RNA sequence: GGUAAACAUCCGACUGGAAGCU
RNA sequence: GGCUUUCAGUCGGAUGUUUGCCGC
């Protein structure tokens, strides 16, 4: 235990934020769409060459009718994570959404952007559509909670840019 | 009834703290959350609990929870209120900005937000007719202070991003507030500026005067919050606003650039202004970025580019000042080209001085970044022309070379780029992909940069040479050494072919050139890596020779040497890649060397003739693959003798061996047996690992085979006229009046071809289980792909193995599995050839449709996708294509119908299965995407040119016609999305616009119509198709149905139908 | 040399966002 | 309805550049 960092999970119904974090913290797939409520925040635990490093990771809903405070959950956030779905072209319409939203509670935190379930047969949102992150200066890293495509990429950037250290191995 | 106030500010507390509280039980959390939602629906005293929480004094968490019920309040419940409630709801919001909050700096970040939430809901509520002083209100709030002018700039920015980028409100409410704010946008926008403008002035002298800190970090804060809430208008409002007042708002923040702390905002609202796209004639004011005002700051924040270490907060406002240089630029060069009044601004020096700035910079991003913009004006009509621009280019191609190396890893520590690496890229795979990508594009631009400049740039890529040639497994391997010859290499080889097309047949430094030839020649080494630099500056130096003749022996010299081995050392140890890569390339260089300047190599034809004998004598010593490269060469000059029978001769001569094997009474058997081949080459065999005399003989096949392909491949003509008919080519002329050639190796390659048939068929029948199951177990999946091929289609990338090194060893099984895929595809090469090289008399071969549809199209039942595109693309494509048509009949005709249909038929099958729905099949489905393009492709390219020829007489035929139409429109119904636009507006179409009068038998208008609509069926979310398949759909409902009556007993099935508006629409057209 | 895959510059095919015109 | 320039998508064609792979 040392460190500690608050990290917030935003994106829309669906896009499996709650599935991604399960799986780091048990290591399990999670099959059925529970919908979320508010907010459960989770601790995770990074042993890095420079220590432990923790994340409490704030899974807030993004279903419209479910989320609790919304923008109260991203009060003192350290860094953020904004998820969407490539089967859902909508959640990718609803990421610049979901990024003011942060910035304006919480300005210049380290933002990763994801586009989440890369291992479905045909992606709807096409690889070279992605360009937001690269207007408003964000990591991006398209990933998959049930492949573990790039599983570690965004946390391993996160506690990358916080700690200021280029070097920082998971 | 309900609740008393004191009572219920007490829970909400309560609730806000235990959904706030990380560890808390899930059960707290789930009856909090449903407090509030039932709350926030049904409590009627909401607003002096919103109020009442909402206050200074409470815990941050709980105020914002308190602002978050009156901004629900107005959002939800606006409408179940009395205009008493509402005006007293407005006016403490209105009070809160006041002085209902902490001042200025302090007061968090979030509470800001949420109380200016509350106003912009109330301002959607009802802004320009129920609220018509809002603007007036603002401006009084924002006059008592700076804690309310940055209150009223977060509510002005919510405003218009919510209205206009997310634009979150029903259509018609959202279009009379952007109306409104279009009438009141020279006040709002006066309002901005003006607010940026005296709010940095007393940060001004402020700043640094001790005893006043908290007024500069104020008047500071308002300026970011100005220039935020002003990147909200300026991508989207007008332009007479940005201009408004002699440009006031681009200069300051031109101005803004070179003051720490307003920066990076004033760079992002450069950058929004500067992307503005749309009518021409907006932008043409932006050119005032160009004037000696705003320049001066501009360059002067572009002159603190010194790249003195990584600075991050300095080095993230360069990557936005870069890209405001680099927006610019397109921007001038989009302004100028169009001629509309828009001259050469004064100050270009500057920009391109201050954009050099960055060209220069250690950070591969900040150099990759500025590459399209020079790209763009190096091709310019005019600025390329400009000689402030010629006078860069030194400067340029000088920034070019180091960008050349590949320096900067993120891992490594020997140049200062790799500092910047680290901050913008995870791995060194990130960054390769970066490099090499970036450096594709730099290619193109920096030929740009040299046809402009060709004697600097080849004076430079010259004294880099004399540098490189006298200066620095462990000989040499990825060291600093090899990575700079690379690059002094790829610059010149870049350079010179360059310069031989722009500077005359005269302005040529022959003189440097031969300089720098025999330095070249004379530099030596026993490293396989650096020899093949060496190599590479001797082909790219080698039009010298043309005018120094004397060199060519040398030439040969270097080239020949480096073919037949590399003394790392011979049959003793394995060949490890770097050894085989030069010898490929020296082969490579001699192909090129005889195929470019053969009159050159002409005179010098018996002693290379000799020379390639002595190579080939020892049948063990070259690759098959040299072997050929060399046979090749000499085949390229023997076009040079431009003459019919003397080069008859030659060919001959030079077959007689290959001919030797192929028409042997035992190699017969061999290629007409599966039994006999399978036995030839080893399959039969389980010494579980000494294949030994299998792999000679299935060399020697392979030899013939690369032999053929060959010959056909180089022999020709004489390309003149006039010449080809002197050495006896000419044997009449087309009815248009076409020379018609015969080509010297026609004789000899055609006593080939029923050794090749027999091949080819027998290859195919390989391929029925009951063939293949007569292979040994060891290598069972002998006709597989192999692995590299397979990751290879997937996209799934490989490591890079070193060239030092021979770690991978040939396997018996990967051994003939390349063998097999090779010696597949070399057939249909040299079948695909035959037709373009040979011309008619190929073509008027006894039955050859008959031998074809025999051989090449035996087995497809059982032929894979992976061979069938290969086949495709490489033989039939050009076969077809290259025929003519006066043959369309004899064999054209006779295949292309068996062809398609079946092509139909196995892909229909293949669609199915997929439509049905780990690698191991998903790589499948992959293969199956390929082909589809490629048969769609070999159909369109086949009659669509509106048809050709043989698009006209193809369709004049009962099965290739419905081979061809069924095809087409069974497309639209395959799951990719790629054909049905292509094949809908190109293919279609013309198909049926062919056979409109006469006989469209019923069933098939029927059947028709219902295959496009399972093309909007199956597509119908990607735009693309809809649009494309909707005009159609159109095209065939209107050309056909005042014929026909059955096309609208197909209309009817379609899902909700009014049939009374079908009626109307029915009709319309059947009268006038 | 050959082959496949990426990207870039230019001149059409239609969906949709401002106008010029008979 | 008849005739056109500008701005994003989905392609299509033509050059050009780069990166992989090629002992059978
Ligand atoms: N195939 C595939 N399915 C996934 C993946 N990730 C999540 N899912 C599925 O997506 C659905 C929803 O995932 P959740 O994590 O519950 O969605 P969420 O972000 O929590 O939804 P909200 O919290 O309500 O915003 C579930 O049905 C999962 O099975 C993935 O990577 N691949
Ligand atoms: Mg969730």
């Amino acid at each position: 235990p040392q460190v500690q960092f608050k990290l917030v999970l935003v994106g829309d119904g669906g896009t499996g934020k709650t599935t991604f974090v399960k799986r780091h913290l048990t290591g399990e797939f999670e099959k059925k769409y529970v919908a979320t409520l508010g907010v459960e925040v989770h601790p995770l635990v990074f042993h890095t060459n420079r220590g432990p490093i923790k994340f409490n990771v704030w899974d807030t809903a993004g279903q419209e009718k479910f989320g609790g405070l919304r923008d109260g959950y991203y009060i003192q956030a350290q860094c953020a994570i904004i998820m969407f779905d490539v089967t859902s072209r909508v959640t990718y319409k609803n990421v610049p959404n979901w990024h003011r939203d942060l910035v304006r509670v919480c300005e210049n935190i380290p933002i990763v952007l994801c586009g989440n379930k890369v291992d479905i047969k045909d992606r709807k949102v096409k690889a070279k559509s992605i360009v937001f992150h690269r207007k408003k200066n964000l990591q991006y890293y398209d990933i998959s909670a049930k492949s573990n495509y790039n599983f570690e990429k965004p946390f391993l950037w996160l506690a990358r840019k916080l700690i200021g250290d280029p070097n920082l191995e998971f | 009834a309900m609740d008393q106030v004191n009572a219920l500010c007490e829970q909400l507390v309560k609730a806000v703290t235990v959904m706030m509280d990380p560890n808390s039980t899930q059960r707290y959390r789930l009856e909090a959350l449903k407090f509030c939602e039932e709350f926030k629906e049904k409590c009627p005293i909401c607003v002096p609990c919103g109020l009442r929480l909402a206050e200074k004094t409470q815990v941050a968490i709980v105020r914002h929870f308190g602002l978050q019920i009156l901004e629900h309040v107005v959002k939800f419940r606006w409408n179940g209120m009395s205009r008493l409630e509402k005006v007293y709801l407005k006016n403490s919001v209105m009070e809160l900005i006041a002085n209902g909050t902490l001042n200025i700096l302090e007061e968090e970040n979030h509470i800001k937000d949420a109380l200016s939430r509350i106003v912009v809901e109330m301002i959607k509520r009802e802004w320009p007719q129920h609220w018509p002083d809002m603007l007036i209100e603002l401006d009084t709030l924002s006059k008592q202070g700076e804690t309310q002018t940055e209150l009223v700039m977060f509510i002005l920015l919510r405003l218009a991003e919510d209205v206009v980028t997310f634009q979150t409100l029903p259509p018609q409410r959202r279009r009379d507030i952007q109306q409104t704010l279009t009438q009141n946008m020279e006040r709002i926008f006066s309002f901005l500026l003006n607010t940026l403008q005296e709010n940095v002035n007393k940060y001004q002298q402020v700043k640094t005067d001790t005893s006043q800190e908290s007024k500069a970090q104020a008047n500071c804060r308002v300026g970011v919050a100005a220039l935020n809430t002003l990147a909200g208008y300026i991508d989207w409002v007008s332009m007479s606003h940005i201009t408004a007042e002699n440009c006031k708002l681009l200069e300051i923040l031109c101005l803004l650039l070179n003051e720490q702390e307003l920066q990076l905002g004033a760079a992002e609202c450069l950058l929004i202004a500067v992307s503005r796209k749309g009518k021409l004639e907006d932008r043409k004011p932006l050119m005032v970025l160009f004037g000696d005002v705003a320049m001066h700051y501009i360059l002067s924040a572009a002159q603190t580019a010194d790249g003195g270490g990584l600075v991050e907060k300095h080095y993230v406002f360069l990557k936005r000042l870069c890209q405001v240089l680099c927006a610019l630029g397109n921007q001038l060069c989009a302004l100028l080209g169009a001629d509309s009044d828009v001259e050469t601004p004064s100050n270009f020096g500057k920009y391109l001085e201050s954009f050099l700035a960055f060209t220069t910079h250690p950070s591969q991003f900040l150099r990759s970044s500025t590459q399209m913009t020079w790209g763009a004006l190096f091709r310019h009509e005019i600025l390329s022309r400009d000689p402030l621009l010629l006078a860069i280019i030194p400067k340029y191609l000088r920034a070019s070379m180091t960008n050349l190396v590949k320096m900067g890893f993120p891992s490594k520590t020997d140049s200062p780029s790799c500092e910047y690496s680290r901050f913008d890229f995870d791995s060194d795979e990130d960054f390769n992909a970066f490099f090499n990508s970036s450096r594709a594009q730099q290619g193109e631009v920096m030929r740009l940069a040299c046809r402009l400049d060709p004697k600097t740039s080849f004076q430079m890529a010259g004294e880099w040479l004399k540098y490189q040639l006298s200066t620095f497994s462990l000989c040499s391997v990825f060291s600093p050494s090899f990575v700079q010859w690379e690059a002094m290499t790829l610059f010149l080889e870049s350079v010179i072919t360059q310069m031989f097309r722009t500077l005359n047949r005269e302005e040529i430094p022959v003189n440097d050139g031969i300089e720098l030839l025999q330095m070249v020649l004379n530099f030596d080494t026993k490293d396989p890596l650096i020899l093949s630099c060496v190599l590479t500056n001797v082909s790219a130096l080698f039009p010298f020779v043309t005018y120094r003749p004397e060199f060519l022996p040398q030439v040969f010299s270097k080239l020949f040497s480096s073919v037949t081995f590399e003394t790392v050392e011979e049959s003793k140890a394995p060949r490890t890649r770097a050894v085989r890569n030069v010898r490929r390339h020296a082969c490579s260089s001699i192909i090129k060397m005889c195929r470019d300047y053969p009159q050159l190599v002409l005179p010098n034809f018996d002693m290379l003739y000799n020379h390639v004998k002595q190579l080939l004598s020892n049948e063990l010593l070259l690759t098959q693959m040299e072997k050929c490269a060399l046979m090749e060469a000499l085949v390229l000059i023997s076009n040079q003798f431009k003459n019919y029978e003397r080069q008859k001769v030659f060919l001959e001569e030079l077959m007689a061996p290959v001919a030797s094997i192929w028409l042997s009474q035992d190699m017969h058997r061999v290629l007409s047996d599966v039994d006999a081949f399978i036995a030839y080459v080893g399959t039969d065999q389980k010494d579980p690992g000494l294949e030994d005399p299998c792999g000679l003989n299935r060399a020697r096949m392979s030899f013939c085979v690369y032999s053929i392909l060959g010959v056909v491949k180089r022999t020709c003509w004489p390309t003149d006229l006039e010449e080809a008919k002197a050495g006896g080519f000419v044997v009449g002329y087309t009815s248009s009046g076409n020379p018609i050639f015969r080509n010297p190796c026609t004789e000899q390659i055609l006593k080939l071809l029923d050794n090749l048939l027999a091949l080819i068929r027998t290859h195919n029948t390989l391929y029925a289980p009951e063939m293949l199951a007569k292979m040994a177990e060891p290598f069972t999946k002998a006709l597989d792909m192999l692995d590299a091929e397979k990751s290879a289609i997937l996209g799934l990338p490989q490591p890079l193995l070193e060239l030092n090194d021979s770690p991978v060893f040939k396997t018996v099984l990967e051994r003939m599995q390349r063998f097999f895929s090779t010696l597949y595809e070399n057939c249909f090469h040299i079948l695909g050839k035959a037709g373009p090289s040979m011309q008619q008399d190929f073509y008027t071969v006894e039955d050859l449709a008959t031998q074809l549809l025999s051989s090449a199209f035996v087995n497809l039942n059982n032929i894979p996708d992976y061979r069938l595109r290969p086949m495709l693309r490489v033989f039939v494509k050009p076969l077809v294509l290259f025929c003519p048509p006066e043959h369309y009949e004899a064999l054209v005709s006779p295949i292309l119908g068996p062809l398609f249909t079946y092509l139909h038929m196995r892909l229909s099958q293949k669609w199915q299965v997929i439509n049905q729905r780990e690698s191991q099949e998903m790589l499948e489905e992959q293969l199956v995407r390929m082909l589809t393009r490629e048969v769609m492709d070999l159909i369109t390219v086949c009659c669509v040119s509106e048809l050709t020829d043989l698009g006209k007489c193809l369709m004049k035929h009962e099965d290739v016609c419905t081979a061809l139409l069924i095809t087409a429109f069974n497309s639209l119904a395959w799951k990719d999305t790629l054909s049905c636009q292509r094949t809908t507006s190109q293919l279609c179409w013309p198909l049926l616009k062919q056979v409109l009068s006469g006989t469209l038998l019923a069933d098939a208008v029927t059947w028709l119509f219902t295959s496009v609509l399972k093309g909007l069926q199956m597509h119908g979310q990607h735009d693309g198709c809809m649009a494309s398949l909707v005009h159609l759909a159109f095209q065939i409902y209107e050309a056909l149905r005042p014929r026909y009556l059955e096309i609208r007993a197909v209309m009817e099935q379609i899902p909700e139908i009014q049939k009374d508006s079908l009626d109307q629409f029915d009709c319309k057209l059947l009268n006038p």
